[PDB]
């Protein structure tokens, strides 16, 4: 659900899932490469 | 040596130095460090200039690494701390820095999305068709265009170029009788009595050349080479080393060694009356130079008031 928690993983951890591909991978990079840029970090906790 | 301030260096920094350490910084990647450091090279001290995508992709010869991915990562990097940095024909670099405007700016997110993204080509002379386009009327287009003006361009913040380089002077021209008079101001012996000549040159250069005319009167290195027997490079050389200080005009001399400069200053007169026309007509212009005896003929003493960023050719 929404970002963080998407936000905070390795492209290796991520790559092997069923349906994902070289490709998605790549797309969602490009999406969440605009505002967020991240795709990592170890933050702190979560408030839900 | 050491214990003294030798001139050991500053290490200052430029924009692609501060770039690379901010990519330093960022959750790039093994290869995606490398698409990074293979941009920022490729961004120029004025900022939007990433030169050719197409040889960004190719330059790290194919084996898949396609496009999107140098495209994804150029976007992140066009992020970076310049607001606006890099990406391509500011066209992106304003939709960049149009990125964020906070959202909560009343007018402008929607209105300048479509003048800044598209049809902005139109935006330059002014509004006219365009507010026919966008069906926006009176000063809802125009507060946007206000802001859209009010964006800058690129980096060029960054800098680095502290250093003005001044011009030091080296010989000064103290004006005389509407006209000008040396006085040179501010092995190696044999080395200063070649700069005092070249300075007696110069000096010569005035009676070689008419200080209170247009421009400067057409002379030859032959003059100077006459007057003191030097060769033509050496005096040159001189010229083209040391820069000559007069009061007013004041220049290395070197392109003072009356000729295309009378044309020029001609040409900056048809200017100030060119503004009527954008097109303008310097061909014209030189049948009025072949009236006046100069034989122009559409040449390019037409064709340089043409040029040298005239509304010439460019309004047309």
């Amino acid at each position: 659900h929404y970002i963080g928690d998407l936000v905070q993983r390795t492209e290796v951890e991520l790559l092997k899932t069923p349906n994902l591909g070289k490709k998605s991978l790549t797309e969602i990079k490009d999406v969440l490469a605009s505002r967020g840029l991240s795709l990592g970090m170890r933050l702190e906790n979560w408030p839900p | 040596d050491d214990e003294l301030p030798v001139y050991q260096g500053e290490t200052t920094q430029t924009l692609q130095d501060y770039l690379m350490w901010q990519v330093e910084l960022t959750p790039f990647t093994d290869t995606d460090r490398a698409i990074a450091t293979s941009i920022v090279d490729a961004v120029d001290d004025t900022g939007y200039l990433t030169i050719q995508i197409e040889d960004i992709v190719d330059s790290i010869g194919d084996d898949e690494i396609g496009l999107e991915e140098v495209e994804a990562v150029l976007k992140r990097i066009q992020r970076f701390d310049p607001v606006g940095v890099a990406a391509k024909d500011l066209r992106d670099c304003l939709l960049i820095q149009l990125s964020q405007f906070a959202k909560e700016t009343p007018w402008l997110e929607e209105a300048r999305l479509i003048i800044s993204d598209h049809l902005d080509l139109l935006a330059n002379h002014d509004f006219r068709t365009l507010m026919r386009v966008t069906r926006l009327k009176e000063e809802v287009l125009k507060e946007a265009v206000n802001l859209i003006q009010s964006l800058d361009p690129r980096p060029g913040q960054s800098i680095q170029t502290s250093e003005p380089e001044y011009v030091i002077p080296d010989v000064l021209v103290r004006k005389v009788s509407g006209r000008w008079t040396v006085e040179l101001n501010a092995l190696e012996s044999r080395n200063d009595t070649l700069l005092r000549v070249s300075r007696c040159i110069v000096e010569q250069q005035q009676a070689f050349f008419e200080q209170g005319e247009e421009y400067m009167k057409p002379m030859v290195l032959a003059d100077i080479a006459q007057a003191v027997e030097m060769h033509e490079s050496t005096i040159s050389r001189v010229t083209t080393q040391k820069y000559l200080h007069s009061p007013r005009g004041i220049f290395e001399l070197k392109y003072f060694f009356a000729s295309s400069t009378a044309i020029r200053a001609l040409v900056k007169k048809l200017i100030a009356a060119e503004n009527p026309a954008k097109p303008l007509s310097d061909s014209k212009l030189t049948s009025m130079l072949s009236e006046q005896g100069i034989m122009v003929a559409r040449r390019t003493v037409a064709k340089y008031r043409e040029s040298l960023s005239i509304p010439p050719s460019n309004q047309r």
